[PDB]
């Protein structure tokens, strides 16, 4: 995906700002609460009966630690996504059998944390570069349906 | 369907948005141009451009059709009947382009009220505005 | 929503369906399985090759639920109650597979009845799948 | 997209009986039939205000042709599908704006299409060769979003 020189450095700077022990967790929890058939792939996590349940989740916090990490990834190769997420999506899509739609929703997800964090400072041009990020994330991890 | 929690908290979250209701919309908008650039050519009649008295003017519509909506929230499809006609026949308004409003909607929402976008709230909120979505998808003939 | 000429145009063709209603239903599934791998990982406890018994019986469970849909089309929330708790809850359904069965059904459809599947007969089955789907997910808590 | 030689064959083989002259203009007719919103893209094509009027229409046989040789063109550079679809991509995305879920829709209303046509011969093997088609097809049209 192709950011502008603007876009890039909006982005770069908000993420430089992220709590990277934290957020990936608030946007995985979320994820589960909001669209509760993602439950189906984590039944190995114990209790997430409430949405309580789920944010205080140690694993929950844990797992999203490791996707947020993969963005951070992701950001740092924006021209080559695909083959940054090689791994990551023959995982996802070849053995987990994961139905691309929910990469959609973790990545709109994540932009709603990032919103929710920064307020203000997440202006409405600063979530359309995020925008181009999170759906290049997305398409590079379903390449292996594609 | 929308629980009861589920309309409490969107009575609640909306409660809270008080005379930036207006406001809030024309940002949802905004951030809907901005993001899915695809859902401007329904609006070329409209500056898009930020500031523009039209989006002002058309976000105050949105939010009270939202405000309209929760007031309504076990008679939807009855207090939206109009509004339906008008996306689905004579706008034609794609399907997909709801889903894209709505997580503008909110992320606005979250930008601006962050007591209140609990994780609980969210997702009574993501599944109320799905509601309206059906409802103001239901006339496409 | 179902409009008349929708009720009676999906009541005609379903009742072409006739004693090929559990065959049709197993033929979409297949044809879902082989199309649609992901959709594969909900059935661990069947094999889903050709000419499974477990397919075929399912087919027909299926089928019969649409049955129910078709004779209680005004009525569909509640008749459809059951099936919805265990989709959502229990199976923890993907929305996204409803569309993939959908398809799937259509193209059995109209592999099989040539002569009832005129475009205006595609719309209302394609609005009378989709209002099915609309209700089986419409639980997720 | 990758078809299996079983699956090339299936494919290869019943695209040869297609009527070229019709089966276009019967996708692109339920197309706009089914999905209304697609109307929206065809003010000029004039009376679409009722299914035999769509199906009838001479614009839309004429250009539901034109849609097929795409298809057509596609199955003959199934390893290289986004050079293909290029210049389309860039006037259906660049120029149109046509959300491109509304791709993947024709792609699935062309295969309940060949079902119509071809009844039995079109297996759920044969079916499931063909939407790996119409998913490559989209995916390709697509790429001046990603
Ligand atoms: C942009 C979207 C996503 C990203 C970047 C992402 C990233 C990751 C990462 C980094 C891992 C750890 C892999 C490892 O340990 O080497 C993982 C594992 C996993 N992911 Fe995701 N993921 C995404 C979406 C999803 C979604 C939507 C689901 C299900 C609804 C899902 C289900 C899983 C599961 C079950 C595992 C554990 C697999 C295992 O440990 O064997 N992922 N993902
Ligand atoms: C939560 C979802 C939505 C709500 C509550 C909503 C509400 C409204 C309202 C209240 C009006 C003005 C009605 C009138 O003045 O008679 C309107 C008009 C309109 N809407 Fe929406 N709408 C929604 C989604 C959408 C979407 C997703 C699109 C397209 C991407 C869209 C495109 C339009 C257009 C083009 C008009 C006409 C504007 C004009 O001609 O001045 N709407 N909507
Ligand atoms: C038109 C849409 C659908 C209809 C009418 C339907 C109908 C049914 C019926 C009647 C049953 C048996 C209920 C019982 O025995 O108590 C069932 C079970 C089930 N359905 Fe569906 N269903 C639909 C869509 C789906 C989809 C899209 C999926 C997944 C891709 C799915 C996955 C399952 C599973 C896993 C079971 C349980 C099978 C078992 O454990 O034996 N269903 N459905
Ligand atoms: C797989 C999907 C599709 C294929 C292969 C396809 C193919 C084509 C082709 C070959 C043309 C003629 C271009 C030319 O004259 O050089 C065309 C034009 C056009 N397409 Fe499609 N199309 C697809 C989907 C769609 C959809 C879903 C829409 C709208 C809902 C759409 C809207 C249009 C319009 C409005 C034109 C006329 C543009 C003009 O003449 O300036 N297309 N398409």
């Amino acid at each position: 995906v192709h950011l502008t020189p603007k876009e890039k450095s909006a982005v770069t700077a908000l993420w430089g700002k992220v709590n990277v022990d934290e957020v990936g967790g608030e946007a995985l929890g979320r994820l589960l609460v909001v669209y509760p058939w993602t439950q189906r792939f984590f039944e190995s996590f114990g209790d997430l009966s409430t949405p309580d349940a789920v944010m205080g989740n140690p694993k929950v916090k844990a797992h999203g630690k490791k996707v947020l990490g993969a963005f951070s990834d992701g950001l740092a190769h924006l021209d080559n996504l695909k083959g940054t997420f090689a791994t990551l999506s023959e995982l996802h899509c070849d053995k987990l059998h994961v139905d691309p739609e929910n990469f959609r929703l973790l990545g709109n997800v994540l932009v709603c944390v990032l919103a929710h964090h920064f307020g203000k400072e997440f202006t409405p041009p600063v979530q359309a570069a995020y925008q181009k990020v999170v759906a290049g994330v997305a398409n590079a991890l379903a390449h292996k349906y594609h | 369907v929308l629980s009861p929690a589920d309309k409490t908290n969107v009575k609640a979250a909306w409660g809270k948005v008080g005379a930036h209701a207006g406001e809030y919309g024309a940002e949802a908008l905004e951030r809907m141009f901005l993001s899915f650039p695809t859902t401007k050519t329904y609006f070329p009649h409209f500056d898009l451009s930020h500031g523009s008295a039209q989006v002002k003017g058309h976000g105050k519509k949105v939010a009270d059709a939202l405000t309209n909506a929760v007031a309504h929230v076990d008679d939807m499809p009855n207090a939206l009947s109009a509004l339906s006609d008008l996306h689905a026949h004579k706008l034609r308004v794609d399907p997909v382009n709801f889903k894209l409003l709505s997580h503008c909607l909110l992320v606005t929402l979250a930008a601006h009220l962050p007591a209140e976008f609990t994780p609980a709230v969210h997702a009574s909120l993501d599944k109320f505005l799905a509601s309206v979505s059906t409802v103001l998808t239901s006339k496409y003939r």
